[PDB]
RNA sequence: UUUACUUAUUCAAUGAAGCGGAGCUGGAAUUCCACGUUCUAGCAUUCAAGGUCCCAUUCGGGGCUGAUCCGGGUU
RNA sequence: GAUGGGGAAGCUCCGUUUCAAAGGCCUGAUUUUAUGCAGGCCACCAUCGAAAGGGAAUCCGGUUAAGAUUCCGGAACCUGG
């Protein structure tokens, strides 16, 4: 207590050269961490035709939890189920005569954009998850409106990561339902319809809507001041 | 499958959503190096038209080139 | 310099080799003086407020 | 994400860096010892100076490779001879081949070593 | 036929400056958050010649406020600095001799030297010897300073645009005779090799536009175009007048 | 034609360090102002001492504050 | 004069710290191995460019047909360890 003194520092200008502080606001962050950003700033910046701008619009995270939790019980087989089955189903064939049908009917969820297109031209489609990160985003603009048209339930969802997790794959860009099992059916007639209540239903008010036209956070604080100062006064 | 879809989006170049994606993307592409790895292709549909296959040994280029 | 002794090299006070004697010196009498004056204005702030 | 990061430049991080773990050699053979001591040493120099400094100077006069230095002499000159080297001096001459003046410490005696390795 | 010498000028062979004992890019401190918001306090250690320079420049020295350690900065020195004097600069800095401020935190006639013509760029405007700006007005919304420059130039220059209080030092050179080629010889040989010039009247046709003729004349009017062309650039270009200058400068 | 907006484009600087918006404290009327350095050619660096909380013990170690918060738009 | 970049149909040109994720050296700890995980210190940059510029340290005597501040004798000095 004697021996030890306060000796504050004075961090003032022109004093006591400034302590370490938090500079990460001020990085020179590299190039690629720097497109990234204002690709995503430049994005919103501008306006966005209502056609994009949809996908903002994703599937609330209880609603997600729902829709996910039903479509991980249609998970596809993985490859020691598909040598499983094919094990059973050849040494079942070989011996029983059985014709080819030693397996019961898979039921599992449908993806690959192709086959979830075909599937929702041909109305096979009980359910399509829309992921609402496909980097190029034309493979998937004209889903929504697709599923619209052919009065396939619809929802944009958040996670090709997710759904890749769903269909056993790294990403998946689409998750399908065209046949669930009947103690699923309930679950899937009460989840379609509030995914219709969030998309199906919205989608003749949100097509004639754009997005974007967002100002940054100095813009915006710019405009709320002569905002404040010229419109109220 | 959505290929044709690709393939008939394409070509409206001029209406509101291929307008936004050709700026966001010129910008993009302007920022990145005159001569860079695309990790896959921009357009699918005209890739496989050309004769693209996505299989080990098939590479995107992407270039800028002065007009 | 890198062949003889430290002694050849320094002198015995506050900056040896470095600086002479009254420069040395001067910087004792300047930091000294000019510590008393900022305690000194230190408490004319204080009892001017 | 929201780590402090004090410093306004950002450094490419360290990353992990594995050694060579070949799956084949790169040479099949290693190359055996390209300067040995009987390349080192090409032969004695002759000459009637160099005769003079071997009886004289207690010094052998050695034509030795282009490619050796005097370390490489030095330990060529005591595998080969059996003698210890005060020195080893060496000069490239006009015709392109290199000499060697190798002094013997005084335990030896370098005529002596000269008759043992056949030049007089 | 020939390319003239003001051509061969830009290629930069043996016309470049001679910039081998210069004392370094006289320019003011980065501008930081201190000199942005108060000021910070540098100490004049040398005040040095530059060759080919005829001002004399100030070495002063300022504590890095965010590393332990000195940095070294080289400013044109104004008349009246001297070593060992304490320099402020800052927008909090005193309206003294040798300080750096704002354009928009001194008052109107203040007398400036080593203007910015942008905040930042560490002073463009009147630094050669004796040389200053002299502010002539503030515009407070859309903060603006309006400054007199040596040539007698108007200029809107921006509020936070800094200037060293005071007049560049060694004014009054030029008013002495360089008296002998030799001397202006000596001045050349530390700046370039635009010394002695060859009258392009003395030389022939392919050298120049005015060479040639069996008397030494210019042929044509010495005033030349703004939109002439590289080689033909030589006398007057774009003159609004010739002739002894005889009347007032500075037009409305 | 004059003018605004900012993200394209353009210019410039920096080791992209303190930007923008709020707030605490004091003064004065929801608003305003203030909010660490100016006799002196010294010195200013060791996660800063101090305060506080935790652990773990004889070495000490860690967090918070000191040094307000928010937006990650380097300016 | 490479690199990063940009230009050029291209041979190549620019530029030399630039619009780059450009780093080895200290060591808490580790010693499942003084290293990877992991405490913590420093960077606004390849390289070439001088036998007259800068620069660690050697002198004397003697010796050959022809070498000598290099050999021999003696006497020193510097650098790295
Ligand atoms: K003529
Ligand atoms: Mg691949
Ligand atoms: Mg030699
Ligand atoms: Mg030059
Ligand atoms: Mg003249
Ligand atoms: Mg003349
Ligand atoms: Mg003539
Ligand atoms: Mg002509
Ligand atoms: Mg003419
Ligand atoms: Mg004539
Ligand atoms: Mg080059
Ligand atoms: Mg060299
Ligand atoms: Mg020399
Ligand atoms: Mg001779
Ligand atoms: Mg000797």
């Amino acid at each position: 207590n004697p021996l030890t003194h306060s000796t504050p520092k004075n961090f003032g200008i022109g004093q006591a050269v400034q302590p370490k502080r938090n500079l990460s606001r001020y990085v020179k962050w590299p190039e690629y961490v720097r497109v990234q950003r204002q690709k995503k700033i430049l994005s919103i910046r501008l306006k966005v035709p209502p056609t994009i701008a949809q996908f903002q619009y994703t599937l609330d995270r209880n609603t997600a939890a729902e829709t996910f939790k039903l479509f991980n019980k249609y998970r596809p087989e993985t490859a020691a189920e598909k040598k499983e089955r094919l094990t059973k189903e050849a040494a079942a064939v070989a011996e029983g005569k059985s014709k080819q049908d030693a397996s019961p009917k898979p039921y599992a969820v449908k993806y690959g954009l192709n086959h979830v297109v075909a599937l929702i031209e041909n109305k096979k489609a009980k359910l399509v998850l829309i992921a609402n990160d496909v980097d190029p985003i034309e493979l998937v603009v004209f889903l929504p409106a697709l599923c619209k048209k052919m009065g396939v339930p619809y929802a944009i969802v958040k996670g090709k990561a997710r759904l890749g997790t769903l269909v056993n794959q790294k990403t998946s860009a689409v998750a399908a339902l065209t046949e669930v099992r009947a103690e699923d059916e309930a679950a899937l007639a009460k989840l379609v319809s509030t995914i219709d209540a969030n998309f199906a239903d919205k989608y003749d008010e949100v097509k004639k809507h754009w997005g974007g036209g967002i100002l940054g956070n100095k813009a915006q604080a710019k405009m709320d001041k002569r905002a404040k100062n010229s419109d109220s006064a | 499958g959505a290929y044709k879809y690709l393939e008939e989006l394409q070509r409206k170049k001029q209406s509101d959503v291929l307008r936004f994606l050709q700026r966001v993307r010129v910008w993009e592409y302007r920022q990145k190096n005159v001569i860079h790895r695309a990790a896959r292709p921009t357009r699918p549909d005209k890739a496989r038209r050309l004769g693209y296959k996505a299989k080990q040994g098939f590479v995107i280029y992407r270039v800028r080139v002065r007009r | 310099y890198a062949t003889v002794s430290k002694t050849h090299k320094t002198v015995s006070r506050a900056y040896g080799g470095s600086r002479c004697a009254n420069c040395v010196k001067e910087r004792i009498i300047r930091a000294f003086l000019i510590e008393e004056q900022k305690i000194v204005k230190k408490v004319v702030k204080e009892q001017t407020e | 994400a929201l780590k402090v990061r004090t410093s306004a430049t950002f450094r490419l991080p360290k990353t992990l860096k594995l050694a060579r773990a070949p799956k084949y050699a790169s040479k099949a053979v290693p190359h055996y010892n390209r300067l040995d001591s009987y390349k080192v040493i090409e032969q004695p120099i002759t000459s009637e100076t160099a005769m003079k400094k071997v009886e004289d100077g207690n010094i052998l006069v050695f034509q030795v490779s282009m490619k050796a230095n005097k370390y490489q002499i030095k330990k060529a000159v005591k595998e080969l001879y059996e003698v210890d080297v005060l020195k080893v001096n060496t000069l490239v001459r006009p015709n392109g081949t290199k000499k060697a003046y190798v002094r013997l410490t005084a335990d030896y005696d370098a005529l002596d070593i000269a008759n043992r390795i056949g030049y007089i | 036929g020939r390319v003239i010498r003001n051509q061969r000028k830009g290629a930069g062979s043996i016309f470049t400056s001679h910039t081998r004992l210069r004392q370094g890019a006289a320019k003011l401190r980065t501008l930081d958050y201190a000199e942005r918001h108060g000021y910070i306090r540098g100490i004049v250690k040398q005040i040095v010649h530059d060759s080919g320079r005829g001002a004399p420049l100030a070495k002063v020295v300022f504590r890095d406020p965010y590393k332990y350690r000195l940095r070294e900065e080289i400013f044109i020195a104004n008349e009246g600095v001297h070593t060992g004097q304490f320099i402020y600069a800052g927008k909090k800095a005193s309206l003294n001799v040798g300080n750096v401020l704002p354009l928009g935190s001194v008052p109107e006639g203040t007398i400036v030297s080593n203007v910015e013509e942008k905040p930042g760029d560490r002073g463009a405007l009147a630094r050669a010897s004796g040389n200053y700006v002299i502010i002539i007005g503030h515009n407070p919304d859309e903060n603006k300073t309006r400054v007199r420059l040596p040539s007698g130039a108007k200029k809107v220059i921006s509020s936070d645009a800094r200037g060293v209080i005071g007049v560049i030092a060694g004014g009054g050179r030029v008013d002495k005779p360089l008296l002998k080629a030799g001397r202006a010889f000596h001045k050349y040989r530390l700046k370039r090799n635009s010394w002695p010039k060859t009258r392009g009247v003395a030389m022939n046709p392919v050298d120049h536009p005015h060479g040639g003729g069996n008397h030494q004349h210019i042929g044509k009017a010495s005033t030349i175009s703004r939109g002439a062309v590289s080689g033909q650039k030589a006398g007057l270009i774009a003159a609004r007048r010739t002739g002894l200058l005889r009347g007032s400068q500075k037009t409305q």
